[PDB]
């Protein structure tokens, strides 16, 4: 049964190492969510600091890839950082060669094509991560693109990733069935973040403090993460209505 | 010293009404010394004709190279190469030696078998395409040929009118060049017959 | 490159890939060599399982290495062509550098040295 | 060669003559010097003709593959970078001197690219042996945000200056007008010189040339 | 070319002419020789246009990739990357680059990188063919901790003279102001600066 | 490390056989039968296509008979994709020889070259062999008309008539029975088709299940012509010989 | 089964068992710790005295990288040295290009990516060390801990090796009882105590204490070893606290 | 890091089977149905857009890809494997063909080049075969309209009409009845939409179906490849 | 090396090649054979730069002899010349080119025809009735233009060759110490020992 140790076909036409890399994805026990506004793309993710000895400021699964592109990772941190460094390098090389900022989807496809190689070549293992890229693209507008260990990628109106992804997905599905639009019809990103947090609270059934969340926001010409106090202000506004 | 004028010689090609003509001299020399009077400079790969002037070792090498390439082309495509396609192949092949080029002046001539359209083309030694309808000239008496062609040529000539035009253009140009002559060949090419004629000319 | 050690020692001090190569020779059609007082004769078997053969063009069992030396063999035919080519090249290389054709002992020693090399090189049988 | 380009209100107007020379001799009186890069980007070419041709084709080919992968129209900056970085790498030995003009998502852009790998981004440029003649016309009459038919006339007038005053330049005037709504490839835009009329017929009558032998083969 | 970078109280200002010549022909009279490698790290370029453009693009790439990983680079770091390229490829380059940038910690900083590939940190720097004519003027008139208006006038007067005497220099005087407040682009036309 | 997963494609069995060669031959035994018959005035290549649907476009299809140059053709039995790799290599070797010597490559020299490539995959590199057996039909001015075969071992042999692929045992007996040395092309055409008609695993032999070719010097002015038969022509020769 | 025989193989869980086996080698090693203080960091390690024949103070375990970073590790000592050699190459190439000495987070990812790379292929073995490291950069003090998987985080305090649970408990008390922070000289004393308390897990053989520190005030932001009087003062403080 | 897998991962088993190719074909079988039909004046290729989530924008995932202006491709099997084949097919059409001959490759030769890439994954060191079967439709001046299938082995066959993946056995039978040599392109599109309805479970409309044609030139030439819009499919579903 | 001539008559090819080997001021040898037998019915004479000449000739000889053994067959003179030309044409764009000019005189046993190929160091091949390399041709070609006929016997070829060598001995400045003459016909290669 060496067809389960390396990336070759099993008799069913399956790649077990790819499937087991997908299972490594949930090893962190963190749920992420991404939604689109009019002018923005918001990504939120659970933050868990179990050890009191940890410096909580260094515990992060959101990455600033370029100025325009943000990336949240669902999976172990070593593979996350592997993917983060490569995406940063790819985005920088792109800008140098082609003279304009790498689009979100172009990066996603590039990282997906790399992930595909690990599913076909035997010496390389897949990375045990799902990469959700976010930006406000200058051509396509607010953008969410996701990559996985299979090398699959696709654009999203909104998405969710993690152990409780199905609950979050259906919660979001039901909202967009009502509104009948592909986005959160809201001017300010502040309110789109408030939406994202609110719909995660409803879906997961848990309340959040400022230190339980991690937020990333893409606008035109910059992606940035919120501080604990910026999130606290966001949580105050949710509670007050 | 100048590789393009060690061996000498010329090629000219013309279009006519439903026909093309390509012609060359027969000389090969080592500068002043005449060596061969049987050195033909026109070759063919199916129905596409290629004249090559310049350094004779490269003339021979390129002929052998385009035979090679057009043979593989035919095996893979299951059809003979067309003049338009071959012209692009010559250009590619010359430019891939951009910084160590073949010292040659190629000339394509032929009729597109599907459209019936008469086609000629010329190149510099690194593969820039001269894509002219009227006429293409090459070799050590290229200036002479340009002058002959510009005054003698007119469009839509019948095959045997065109023969007299290209032949007189070649012969009179060659006789004003020390390194050209020693005989000549003219191909008259129609959609499904080719007439090859050797010309009588002064042997000095 | 493919480096894998295929010819290796076993606990009883045998190199099985070399010994199994001898079994391939055992399978091959019989070849015989007899030297007289002023000649050598090379006899070779041709198996008659194969009729409808064209004997003009079928690879002959005896091969000339030079104008004065011949090589016959038993075993894998495809493998024999590789030894014959190498030997023929070395025969001409010897003439070129020594200005004298190979001795039969020298040519043998070369072919034998190629065969040996393939028993302790990685990636080859 | 006289190649030029201007940025006008709605987009880009490129211009070029049609004379291909080999030393002092004119090999082609109507050759194309305005090359296709992508559907929204064109390139006028001067310098070494083969280098000009093959450099544009290669970057056009690579941009086509880039544009298929990204699914969006290519930009002028990426055409500019790819040409620039290649020409720089070859330290001037690829003698391509380009006027690159096109229209992006970000608007109209015009570049001059030099053999050594330098590029200037400009509202108007001229290159080739007739650049000074053409540049005189632009310094005389250019203004920013021109209307289309005005810009067409200015470029045409600038190429003409090159045609007549520069010996390296001649033949017809080709234009290429590029805006968001259209691409107009005008070949020829103008024929400023009539072909010289010949007074005699010097073509020989049949049987005049002396033949030794003949062979006919059918196909 | 006439280029300079001058530190002052609130930060640093870069200045340059706009003329690019091919022999005696002015190929480009509206050249932008002040090029951005980071938000508040810019450079003045002199020498081969192809070389300085190629370098500046590579530096921009390195600092973009630095920023992705380690946050905003110092002006010193930018100068070190310029230096590394210029020094290690000295045999194949003709680049005289002034690097100027604004940190909040370090405030305004100016680094000059002449032909050799050496680095020199200075209060102000002048470079390009036209700089020879203003060594005297600049040394006599420069003071440390000038105001923004004084530094704009110091650069304007200096490059005015560089332009007046150097044929290789001319056209408009472009400037780029780097302070805590942000990035301001200034332009000064011949009719303004020639009458100084 | 990686050693764990290595099949070791280039080793002897205890009996002195090459495992992968033997197993590739087993693969080839299931492929559609191909027959070559050499006459005094030409060579016949006949081959049976496999699986076939009514929806397969036959006139633009080529799985069995390939052209190496104007003098030499091959009939394939085994993996078509593997054959095409080798075919393009052979096509190049012929043109390299033509370029070097200004003469068309002799048939045996081309055959040896390909066979030597196949051999290399059995002795080094750790890769699987090519699951292909060729029948080479060719002409040159030394030996005239020649038939050869090669197989995954890299061994090649010359033949007057031969089969490869499926039912070779049965096919070779039938050929050995009816072949004669003075035979002509038109007779060999008939023998080839009759042999396939009896050894086929299909219910009947039809034009849509066959590829067919002849190498004749039978041309004007003693020059060799390769004829790859069109679907309609295979149908006509099936009626002529009386099989349909 | 067989998923644990080869490095870089995902088990059906989604785990890399070879990495988890490397962790066992780490858990087998001696106790090492790191303490983040007000303006710097302190590192300390338990060195088991196998025999009287060991020369005191000579077999040094804590290693310096560049001039401002300290590294200490538990597990296979040669693997730790190999990682520090690489760290020194990374810190050198960073300073060569960017002039400034490598920041601690930047340096942490350099080690992190390299250790992670040794979990990507079956042709290499994972590192048999957890590495505690840090120092002072332009943004202040930073303490890190890096595991065989390539995982690392920032820490207030860190501990690894056989006595890690004992140590971790002691570090957690310091974090609770000093929210305003700990001084550099205090952290040296506390480091000595914690190694002495964590020595109960390796109590058969006696040991030798080794401490190092970077502090903006006490060492000018450079890595130095605690020697002589300051070392003896820390040993005395530690000996007093166990009694 | 040494790529130590210099040896084949696809080898002959005692029965003469190449295991990994067969297993790749099993992966293709599990994949969603796609088909191709050739008319007299065109070719049509079609497949179901099997959306992994309703939150996913299935417009961004293109199963039907343009390879050249006159050649299009569709697949059944593993999407990521298809994507990298399309990348390589597009590139090889430029490097080994357009940059040499100044024109795009004919359908059969581009197919042959893709087949070669797939064969090499079936014999080279340290790789598995591609887990896709391709259906390549195209036009060129001298061969006219053509439709090819390419399998994980590298083997390729020309078709009048065919289908691959999930419901291919049933679909091929459906096409055998309906196909003739006098079909117009509109008739073929009609038959494609009928055939594809059988294998689709859920929603059947322009948003859940991807369908492209190789036909007339759309205004040097215009491109013959055209991807039908969501609206253009729905119009033909009313006349169904 | 200096003078190498060739003449193709009715039924044979005759190669004449000088005996002198001169380095600088001194004639080192007066009996040097500037030829190699490539195959039984194909002979190659050569002249050019010292060292390169023999090295090239022997290298070609080795390759043709290898072909002969491998195929048990003699290549045609046409094939041998095309091989040699390609080797020289490859050489000319090398780091250090072979400075060697050759004549290949062969008898094609298939066609029953003598054949003479002249190839220079650039790879410039021509089939001729008579040929020469270097300055020899300047004197000799005019004689051969006058006196040659395609139907000449081998003895008539040798007489015409004597007239060529006499003219070279009269008008050339260098003493080339006479010529070694070799005849290539249907029966193989033989040396005329008195000339
Ligand atoms: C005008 C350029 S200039 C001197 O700056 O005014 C034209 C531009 C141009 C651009 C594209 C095309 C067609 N694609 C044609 C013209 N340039 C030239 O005319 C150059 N001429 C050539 O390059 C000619 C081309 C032949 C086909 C007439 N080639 C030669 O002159 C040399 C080639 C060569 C070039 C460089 C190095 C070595 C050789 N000849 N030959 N043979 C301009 C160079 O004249
Ligand atoms: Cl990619
Ligand atoms: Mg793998
Ligand atoms: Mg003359
Ligand atoms: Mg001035």
């Amino acid at each position: 049964g060496y067809d389960r140790h390396i990336t070759i076909f099993s008799p069913e036409g399956r790649l077990y190492q790819v499937e087991y890399a997908f299972k490594a994805t949930n090893q962190t026990n963190i749920n992420s969510l991404a939604v689109r506004g009019k002018d923005c793309t918001v990504v939120i993710s659970q933050k868990k600091v179990p050890d009191k000895l940890l410096d909580p400021t260094t515990v992060s699964y959101i990455f600033c890839i370029s100025r325009t592109i943000g990336m949240v990772v669902n999976g172990p941190i070593p593979d996350a950082r592997n993917a983060a460094l490569r995406a940063k390098a790819e985005a920088a090389e792109f800008r140098y060669k082609y003279g304009y900022d790498m689009p979100c989807d172009v990066l996603a496809k590039r990282m997906a094509n790399l992930s595909q190689i690990y599913t076909q070549r035997a010496y390389m293992r897949p990375l045990g991560v799902i990469l959700t890229f976010v930006s406000v693209d200058e051509e396509l507008g607010p953008s969410i693109y996701k990559t996985d260990p299979a090398g699959y990628y696709v654009g999203y109106k909104a998405t969710a990733t993690g152990p409780k992804q199905q609950e979050i997905t259906t919660n979001l599905e039901n909202h967009f069935k009502k509104s009948k639009i592909d986005h959160i019809n809201e001017e300010s990103w502040e309110k789109v973040v408030e939406f994202a947090i609110t719909h995660m609270i409803d879906a997961l059934g848990t309340e959040f403090s400022k230190n339980d969340l991690e937020v990333g926001v893409a606008t035109k010409d910059k992606f940035f993460t919120l501080s604990a106090e910026n999130i606290e202000e966001r949580l105050v506004a949710i509670a007050e209505q | 010293s100048d590789p393009s004028s060690i061996n000498g010689g010329i090629v000219v090609a013309m279009t006519g009404k439903d026909c093309v003509a390509i012609a060359c001299d027969l000389r090969l020399g080592s500068q002043s010394l005449g060596v061969s009077n049987k050195f033909e400079k026109i070759f063919h790969y199916g129905h596409v004709f290629l004249g090559i002037t310049g350094l004779a070792t490269d003339v021979t090498t390129l002929n052998e190279m385009f035979r090679y390439k057009t043979n593989l082309y035919k095996l893979k495509e299951e059809r003979a190469i067309e003049p338009e396609t071959f012209t692009q192949l010559v250009s590619s092949s010359l430019y891939e030696r951009r910084f160590g080029p073949y010292f040659v002046g190629p000339v394509v001539a032929g009729i597109n078998s599907k459209s019936g359209k008469p086609f000629i083309a010329g190149f510099d030694l690194i593969g820039c395409i001269d894509e002219a309808k009227d006429f293409i000239v090459s070799g050590t008496a290229s200036d002479q040929l340009f002058g002959m062609c510009e005054s003698l040529y007119e469009p839509n000539l019948e095959p045997e009118d065109l023969f007299e035009t290209i032949s007189q253009a070649l012969l009179n140009a060659a006789d004003r060049d020390a390194l050209s002559g020693w005989g000549a060949v003219v191909y008259i090419i129609k959609k499904d017959e080719v007439v090859k004629r050797y010309l009588k000319m002064r042997q000095d | 490159g493919y480096d894998r050690a295929l010819s290796i020692f076993s606990p009883d001090g045998h190199i099985f890939q070399v010994e199994y190569a001898l079994e391939a020779v055992k399978r091959g059609t019989c070849a015989v060599g007899v030297k007289g007082k002023n000649c050598v004769v090379l006899g070779c078997e041709r198996r008659s399982t194969l009729k409808l053969q064209d004997t003009r063009i079928t690879p002959s069992k005896v091969s000339k290495i030079d104008s004065h030396v011949v090589l016959s063999f038993s075993g894998l035919n495809a493998d024999s062509r590789i030894l014959i080519e190498k030997a023929r090249v070395e025969a001409q290389s010897h003439r070129l550098t020594l200005e004298d054709p190979v001795t039969v002992e020298y040519l043998t020693r070369y072919v034998a040295g190629v065969q040996q090399r393939y028993t302790q090189s990685g990636g080859v049988r | 060669t006289t190649i030029a380009g201007v940025v006008y209100k709605d987009g880009i107007v490129l211009g070029a003559d049609t004379r291909a020379t080999e030393g002092m001799v004119v090999a082609d009186k109507n050759c194309s010097k305005i090359h296709f890069i992508s559907p929204n980007i064109y390139c006028c070419g001067a310098g070494t003709a083969a280098d000009t041709d093959m450099t544009t084709q290669l970057i056009s080919s690579n941009l086509e593959l880039h544009s298929l992968s990204t699914g969006r129209l290519p930009r002028v900056v990426t055409a500019n970078r790819m040409l620039k970085q290649m020409l720089f790498r070859y330290q001037g030995y690829i003698g391509a001197a380009l006027v690159l003009g096109g229209v992006d998502v970000t608007g109209p852009h015009l570049y001059s690219i030099y053999p050594h790998g330098s590029t200037d981004k400009l509202p108007y440029v001229t290159m080739g042996s007739g650049s000074l003649a053409a540049m005189a016309v632009f310094e005389d009459k250019f203004r920013p945000d021109m209307e289309e038919e005005e810009a067409k006339n200015l470029v045409s007038e600038a190429i003409a200056a090159g045609i007549f005053n520069d010996l390296g330049s001649g033949g017809n005037i080709d234009l290429c007008v590029i805006s968001k709504n259209k691409l107009d490839f005008l070949r020829p835009y103008t024929v400023p010189n009539k072909k010289g009329t010949r007074l005699g017929r010097y073509r020989c009558e049949k049987g005049t040339t002396a033949v030794l032998t003949e062979k006919i083969t059918p196909l | 070319t006439s280029i300079m970078a001058v530190t002052f109280k609130d930060g640093v200002i870069l200045g340059a002419d706009s003329r690019t010549t091919t022999g005696a022909y002015i190929a480009n009279r509206v050249t932008d020789k002040l090029t951005r490698v980071h938000d508040k790290i810019w450079c003045c370029r002199s020498g081969s246009a192809a070389d300085t453009q190629a370098i500046a693009d590579i530096v921009q790439y390195h600092l973009e990739l630095y920023t992705s990983q380690y946050g905003t680079p110092s002006t010193e770091t930018a100068a070190s990357v310029f230096k590394e390229l210029c020094y290690e490829n000295k045999d194949n380059l003709t680049a005289g680059i002034i690097v100027a940038g604004y940190d909040d910690k370090n405030k305004g900083e100016v680094y000059t990188i002449p032909l050799g590939g050496s680095v020199h940190k200075l209060p102000y720097a002048i470079a390009g063919s036209g700089s020879t004519f203003i060594y005297g003027y600049c040394d006599k008139n420069f003071r440390e901790n000038m105001s923004k208006e004084e530094t704009v006038d110091f650069i304007k007067h200096s490059l005015s003279q560089a332009i007046k005497w150097d044929g290789s220099s001319g056209g408009v005087i472009r400037m780029v102001v780097l302070t805590a407040a942000g990035v301001e682009r200034l332009i000064f036309y011949p009719d303004e600066y020639e009458q100084l | 490390g990686s050693r764990r997963y290595d099949s070791r494609t280039t080793i002897f069995s205890p009996e002195g056989r090459l495992y992968q060669v033997e197993y590739a031959l087993e693969s080839i035994s299931h492929a559609g039968t191909a027959i070559g018959i050499m006459a005094s005035d030409g060579i016949v290549l006949a081959a049976e296509r496999k699986v076939t649907s009514t929806l397969l476009e036959q006139d633009t299809s080529t799985e069995k008979l390939y052209k190496l140059n104007d003098k030499i053709a091959v009939a394939v039995a085994g993996l078509t994709a593997d054959a095409e790799i080798l075919i393009n290599t052979a096509r190049i070797h012929a043109q390299n020889y033509l370029k070097t010597y200004n003469e068309d490559i002799p048939v045996e020299i081309l055959v040896r070259r390909l066979s030597d490539i196949k051999q290399g995959y059995t002795q080094h590199g750790g890769l699987r062999p090519f699951g292909v057996s060729f029948i080479y039909a060719g002409y040159d001015d030394r030996y005239g008309y020649q038939l050869y075969t090669s197989n995954p071992s890299g061994n090649y042999t010359g033949w007057k008539a031969i089969s490869v692929g499926a039912n070779t045992s049965a096919a070779q007996t039938l050929l050995q029975m009816d072949y004669k040395d003075d035979m002509k092309v038109d007779d060999a055409i008939e023998l080839a088709l009759k042999t396939l008609s009896k050894t086929t695993d299909s219910s009947a032999l039809t034009y849509d299940r066959l590829e067919f070719a002849t190498i004749r010097k039978g041309a004007n002015d003693g020059e060799v012509y390769q004829k790859i038969f069109k679907p309609q022509e295979i149908k006509d020769i099936l009626v002529k010989t009386g099989i349909t | 089964t067989g998923y644990d025989l080869s490095n870089s193989v995902f088990s059906p869980d989604g785990r890399n068992f070879q990495v988890e086996y490397a962790v066992k080698a780490v858990e087998n090693g001696t106790t090492s710790i790191g303490i983040k203080c007000n303006d710097g960091v302190v590192f300390a390690v338990e060195k088991l005295i196998t025999s009287k024949l060991l020369v005191p103070q000579k077999n040094v375990k804590i290693q310096v990288v560049d001039r401002h970073i300290g590294c200490v590790y538990s597990g296979l000592i040669p693997d730790g040295r190999h990682l520090v050699n690489r760290g020194r190459e990374e810190a050198a190439s960073f300073k060569k290009l960017y002039k400034t000495p490598i920041p601690i987070p930047a340096f942490a990812d350099r080690l992190g990516q390299y250790v992670q790379a040794h979990t990507l292929y079956n042709s290499v073995r994972p590192f048999g060390v957890s590495t505690i490291f840090g120092g002072v950069d332009k943004n202040g003090a930073h303490l890190y801990m890096l595991e065989p998987s390539g995982s690392y985080w920032g820490y207030k305090g860190a501990a690894t090796g056989k006595g890690r649970q004992s140590a971790k408990a002691e570090l957690e008390k310091l974090v609770d009882h000093h929210p305003e922070g700990l001084s550099a000289r205090e952290a040296v004393k506390q480091a000595a105590k914690i190694i002495y308390l964590a020595h109960e897990d390796n109590k058969e053989k006696d040991f030798e204490l080794e401490i190092s520190w970077c502090s903006l005030s006490e060492t000018n932001g450079l890595h130095k070893f605690v020697k002589g009087d300051l070392l003896q003062e820390a040993i005395d403080f530690a000996q007093k606290e166990i009694n | 890091m040494t790529d130590r897998y210099s040896f084949s991962l696809t080898t002959f088993s005692p029965s003469g089977k190449l295991g990994q190719i067969d297993y790749a074909l099993t992966a293709v079988k599990q994949g969603v149905t796609s088909l191709g039909i050739k008319a007299t004046n065109g070719v049509v290729i079609a497949t179901e857009k099997k959306s992994s989530s309703p939150l996913a924008m299935s417009e961004t995932l293109s199963k039907v890809s343009l390879l050249t202006p006159d050649i299009g491709a569709v697949y059944s099997g593993m999407g990521p494997d298809y994507r990298v084949l399309v990348d390589k097919s597009r590139k090889v059409a430029h490097t080994s063909y357009k940059r040499i001959y100044g024109e795009y490759p004919p359908t059969k030769l581009l197919v042959s080049e893709v087949a070669k890439i797939m064969q090499e994954a079936t014999q080279s060191g340290g790789v598995r075969p591609f887990g896709v079967s391709l259906l390549i439709a195209g036009h060129d001046e001298f061969n006219g309209f053509s439709l090819y299938q390419v399998d994980p082995s590298g083997s390729y066959f020309p078709w009048k009409a065919t289908a691959i993946g999930k419901g291919s056995v049933a679909a091929k039978t459906f096409l055998e009845k309906r196909w003739n040599d006098e079909l117009e392109l509109e008739d073929a599109i009609h038959i494609a939409l009928l055939t594809l309805k059988e294998s689709v479970e859920g929603e059947f409309n322009g948003d859940t179906i991807e369908l492209a044609i190789i036909g007339d030139e759309n205004p040097d030439k215009g491109p013959r490849f055209r991807k039908l819009t969501s609206q253009e499919i729905n119009d033909r579903l009313e006349a169904l | 090396m200096d003078i190498i001539l060739g003449i193709r008559v009715q039924d044979s090819v005759i190669l004449a090649s000088s005996k002198a080997v001169t380095r600088g001021i001194s004639v080192l040898k007066d009996s040097d054979d500037k030829t190699r037998q490539l195959s039984p019915h194909t002979l190659m004479s050569f002249a050019g730069e010292a060292g390169d000449t023999v090295q090239f000739a022997e290298y070609i000889q080795a390759n043709i002899q290898l072909y002969s053994i491998r195929e048990d067959y003699e290549l045609s003179p046409q094939a041998v010349s095309s091989f040699v030309r390609q080797e020289l044409a490859k050489s000319i764009r090398s780091r250090r080119p072979y400075q060697v000019n050759v004549l290949i005189g062969g008898y094609d046993k298939k066609k029953n025809k003598p054949e003479l190929y002249q190839i220079d160091y650039l790879g410039t091949k021509v089939e001729l009735p008579y040929g020469a390399h270097g300055y020899s041709g300047f004197y000799t070609f005019s004689l051969l233009d006058h006196h040659y006929r395609p139907d000449m016997t081998t003895e008539e070829g040798l007489d015409l060759l004597k007239l060529c060598v006499q003219e070279l001995e009269k008008r050339m400045p260098m003493d080339f110490k006479g010529v070694i003459v070799k005849i290539v016909d249907k029966d193989g290669i033989r040396q005329v020992d008195d000339f």
